[PDB]
RNA sequence: AAUCGUACCGCAAACCAACACAGGUUAGUUAUUGUAAAGGCUGUAUAAAACCAGGAUAAAGGAACUCGGCAAAAUAGGUUAUGUUUUCG
């Protein structure tokens, strides 16, 4: 089994595409992997819940190993401390799409640009034909 | 201030306020139960469902 | 690739101050002959701005930039004009394009002026004696020359210890806390790789 | 004052600053370095160069047990310090001592070379080596309220927080009080020095050996036992002749040593060395002679001092002792002698609490290149061995190993039958039969050995054992009977 | 919120900075087993009698973690 | 290793107020120097009445207004040699 999902429908997550079950609106973390478009079931399961925005270095992530070593020993601080570690897994699903989000903003910008760019160039360098040619036939 | 908001619901609440089980708890509730079945109320408690 | 306006003294400035357009004709021909004429006007000059508009403003700030970093003691805007056109060719036009430039520069503290001393406000703003420009080796955080810079700064790191410790005192905590959050995404993943592709190139 | 385009710069220095102290993975400090590597200011770019060889380290540790690193990250590694190498000698003339020794050590410690950063070094080196010397020298002072023209292009102070700084009183009656800096810088110079830069790194720890060597008097706090070994290293390597400062450089050494073993009283317990504790504070940080008790704070996560260590371990001697085997020629016999023994007694002190042997946990590695100088230099003590053997772990160990450290264990007499047996209980659970003799691998080696190089490793523990002298024991006799 | 009253608890990526080495050593030109043998060998086979040691001795003791000046 | 929750709304046109109600509704997180990344949202057709509401400007005078400086306006901030009163802070 692996780790982590690496076949995902690029369409579906940035939302120009519809999913496998429409009537969900917003996925939940470990309801991605069924909405997938591009879903098969000979496929293996995944051991671990990401989502299509994590990267590929949380593969080598152990969150829960790190908690046991830091688990206080009494019982009511445990409790308390157990729910702050649920609360920081949870909220870094949440950051990564945040990261997502600004990443690929930044990306189209730059390619918009560079359009505008060249349509300008183009325009203009019709425009200089046409002015050397009204030269060259007034000789 | 503005009035008329006097019902906050609470689930937990409306159980053990006027549930099935609080009624059988007490002569009165077991009585009122009856009064209920008299009358011929197809629901007996807001804590019925099927 | 600077251009000459139609009177063939200077070039153009990419600024929304300057009001000469560029000679484009493939023939030259004095502005007499061809402005009271009647023929359009855009047959002989083009009044636009370059498709590279931005990308020309930010070169012709760093030629300042530099020039002046060279500099050992505050010059005139005259002497960066024709500093920078010398070093490079007829580059620049006028005094007024470099001082906009240089605004932008003083605020965000890539440079400092310094500024004469007068008696009465109504002197100061009647002067016309020109200003003295410097530039700063390395961004600062603060505005003035390294004098006032360091001024500047004493009083800041008294305040800082100030506020510190009467934090403590009030039971707060000396030093402001936040939580880390996290930056790195697929998409961030995917740039790095295409980084060291383009300087592998 | 900085909203808008800035039309010189891409970043604004605030924002740089952020990004740099939040640096946990070499991909995102990679995304860093290659885009804003031409607008950082001295206290940035040196920043990064420290913490770059903390990174490779910890990615190395990510790996679970069933993967394994990336191959691609390796190569990024040294990719970084190249990119971070050409804007450190951009701005080298710009760099404080101690922003010159951070960058200095960082291409040092990951063994890069690059003759721009070696050139660069050479011409400080020769300018420092005159300044600090000198015995009317005062120690570097981070307590600056109204700073210079020339300090404001550290970048030190272009900050819109408290800057943090040392809050000791510094010694008004120090000699030489920043000789281990010096140190420092000149064995980083030995080791970045390429190959067209080798002559110009020899030129200038020659005229720092002369001067050296001319010098009549001892820094007032004796220079730490890192900073002893790398300034013997620096020699070594850039093959610098200079007995006079070469015997000069041991004499420190050997006069540090004497200096513990004779402020220690055994009844307290265990030698263990002297260390600066540094604990943080409201203004900076505060430098202890000795520990705090355990605290609570309300505000603080950790509270843990960092210790920086200022006497000789088993971990220097076994790099003062490699150079001195270098330097053989250029020091006297009886200074190398001297050294010899106090080094014993350094390792026999710190195993023994009260009236009985409580030892201390060394590692194979370590084992290893102690014993390689003291092969080299000819130095035969069971004083110095046994100490060893009681705190090494031998249960990962292979058999190839396990039959070395009883070779050697005779060849230094030692006599400690716990020594003896718990080396030859370890080599029989390792040889296996199936009719062909099969040794393990371990650490100690690569690879198993089977058929005649386990009949060869099993008749020298044999040879070994019988020159000791141990009773027959039941592991003994099941060896020699398969061999 | 935003704004925290203590330090947040170490969920994040820990880079640890304990125990780094960088010192110099020697290589790994160490002798021959042949040579080896002919020093065992060599060994006078005197016979001396064994210290006295303690019935039991405890086993290794882990060594306190150091940090860098590099500060 | 079984069992129950997982769709959608959640400062709201979906919850409490008879309503698609200018009211009420808990906690956790995010960009931003003088500003502000992501994300989210959107109004039948005109105008040169009286009058009403919420703003702006105003010559000369400056509380003459009024039960009443109601409302509006107003250098509002910081450091001071000296003096006064104190329960001495
Ligand atoms: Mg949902
Ligand atoms: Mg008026
Ligand atoms: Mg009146």
């Amino acid at each position: 089994r692996p780790i982590m999902h690496k076949n995902w429908d690029w369409e579906f997550v940035v939302g120009a595409k519809a999913g496998r079950k429409p009537a969900i609106q917003r996925p939940k973390p470990h309801q991605w992997y069924y909405c997938n478009p591009k879903y098969s079931a000979e496929d293996p399961l995944p051991t671990k819940i990401f989502p299509p925005h994590a990267p590929p270095t949380a593969e080598s992530l152990d969150d829960w190993a790190k908690f046991r070593k830091l688990c206080p020993k009494d019982p009511v601080e445990a409790k308390k401390f157990r729910k702050h570690f649920v609360r920081f897994l949870n909220q870094r699903n949440y950051d990564w799409r945040t990261a997502f989000e600004r990443g690929l903003a930044k990306e189209v910008a730059v390619a918009k640009a560079a359009q505008r760019a060249e349509d300008e160039t183009k325009r203009q360098e019709a425009w200089h034909a046409y002015r050397t040619a009204v030269f060259e036939s007034a000789l | 201030m503005k009035r008329g908001m006097t019902y906050q619901p609470s689930r937990k609440k409306r159980i053990n306020k006027h549930g099935m089980e609080k009624r059988l708890g007490t002569e009165d509730g077991r009585l009122t139960i009856l009064r209920r079945l008299e009358k011929g109320r197809w629901r007996l408690t807001v804590d019925m469902f099927r | 690739r600077p251009a000459l306006t139609p009177s063939f003294s200077r070039v153009s400035d990419p600024w929304t101050g300057e009001k000469e357009a560029k000679y484009a004709a493939p023939y030259r021909i004095p502005e007499e002959v061809w402005k009271n004429s009647g023929a359009p006007k855009i047959l002989f000059q083009d009044p636009w701005n370059s498709p590279d508009y931005d990308e020309v403003r930010k070169k012709h700030a760093v030629l300042v930039h530099d020039y002046l970093k060279q500099q050992s003691q505050p010059i005139n805007v005259q002497t960066i004009l024709e500093g920078v056109n010398k070093t490079h060719g007829l580059v620049l036009g006028t005094i007024e394009y470099v001082t906009s430039l240089l605004e932008n520069m003083l605020w965000h503290d890539m440079a400092y002026v310094v500024k004469p001393v007068f008696s009465s406000p109504r002197k100061a703003k009647l002067s016309k004696i020109p200003l003295l420009y410097g530039a700063n080796k390395y961004q600062q955080v603060f505005r003035g020359t390294p004098k006032e810079v360091a001024e500047r700064y004493e009083a800041a790191r008294a305040k800082h210890i100030k506020v510190a410790f009467t934090r403590l005192r009030t039971s707060k905590t000396p030093q402001p806390f936040r939580r880390r959050t996290d930056e790195y995404s697929h998409v961030q993943a995917s740039q790095s790789a295409l980084g060291l592709a383009a300087a592998a190139a | 004052f900085h909203t808008g385009v800035n039309l010189v710069q891409p970043i604004d220095t605030s924002k740089l600053t952020r990004q740099i102290k939040k640096l946990t993975l070499l991909h995102e400090a990679a995304l860093t370095v290659l885009q804003y590597s031409n607008y950082c200011n001295p206290e940035q770019a040196t920043e990064i160069l420290r913490r770059l060889p903390f990174l490779m380290r910890h990615e190395e540790s990510r790996v679970l047990k069933g993967q394994t690193l990336d191959p691609k990250l390796p190569p990024m590694f040294h990719g970084l310090l190249h990119v971070m190498g050409d804007r450190f000698v951009q701005v080298f003339s710009d760099c404080n001592l101690r922003q010159i020794e951070r960058g200095a050590w960082a291409l040092a410690a990951a063994r890069h070379q690059h003759d721009g950063v070696a050139l660069a070094l050479s011409e400080k080196l020769k300018q420092l080596t005159q300044e600090l010397l000198d015995l009317n020298a005062k120690p570097f002072n981070t307590r600056v309220t109204k700073p210079t023209p020339e300090q404001l292009n550290s970048g030190i102070f272009a900050s819109r927080v408290l800057v943090p700084e040392s809050v000791n009183q510094l010694p008004v009656k120090a000699v030489l009080p920043e000789f281990n800096a010096l140190a420092g810088i000149a064995w980083a110079l030995a080791t970045v020095a390429g190959e067209h830069s080798a002559a110009a790194a020899k030129a200038a720890l020659e005229q720092l050996a002369e001067k050296f060597g001319a010098l009549q008097v001892d820094p007032k706090p004796l220079p730490d036992a890192d900073s002893l070994c790398r300034l013997a290293w620096a020699f070594a390597k850039a093959g610098v002749h200079n007995p006079a400062a070469v015997d000069k450089l041991f004499h420190l050494a050997e006069e540090r040593l004497k200096s513990q073993l004779q402020a220690h009283d055994p009844a307290s317990g265990p030698l263990r060395p002297r260390c600066t504790y540094r604990y943080k504070t409201v203004r900076g940080w505060v430098d202890q002679h000795f520990p705090r008790k355990p605290r609570d704070s309300s505000y603080l996560g950790d509270t843990a001092p960092k210790i920086i260590p200022r006497d000789f371990e088993i971990d220097s001697l076994g790099s003062l002792l490699s150079a001195a085997a270098l330097l053989r020629d250029q020091v006297p016999v009886e200074r190398l002698q001297t050294i010899l023994n106090l080094a014993a007694q350094h390792t026999a002190a710190s195993s023994v609490a009260g009236g009985a042997l409580q030892p201390l946990m060394v590692t194979y590695e370590e084992v290893t290149r102690v014993l390689a100088a003291c092969e080299q230099l000819g130095f035969r003590s069971s004083t110095l061995v046994t100490p060893l053997l009681h705190g090494l772990p031998m249960a990962a160990l292979s058999a190839e190993a396990l039959s070395q450290l009883a070779a050697a264990a005779t060849l230094h007499h030692v006599r400690s039958r716990t020594v003896y047996l718990r080396i030859v209980r370890a080599f029989n659970a390792k040889l296996s039969v199936s009719p062909t003799l099969v040794a393990g691998a371990g650490i100690g080696a690569e690879g198993k050995k089977e058929g005649e190089a386990a009949a060869a490793l099993g008749a020298q523990l044999l040879l070994a054992v019988t020159k000791a002298g141990l009773p027959a024991n039941a592991s003994v006799s099941r060896i020699a009977s398969l061999v | 919120a935003k704004r925290l009253l203590r330090e947040a608890p170490p969920f994040t990526e820990q880079v640890d900075e304990k125990n780094f080495d960088d010192k110099d050593y020697l290589g790994a030109g160490a002798m021959s087993n042949e040579q080896l043998r002919k020093e065992l060998e060599k060994v006078e086979p005197g016979e001396a009698k064994w210290d006295e040691e303690s019935p039991l001795i405890p086993p290794p003791q882990p060594r306190q973690y150091r940090n860098k000046g590099h500060q």
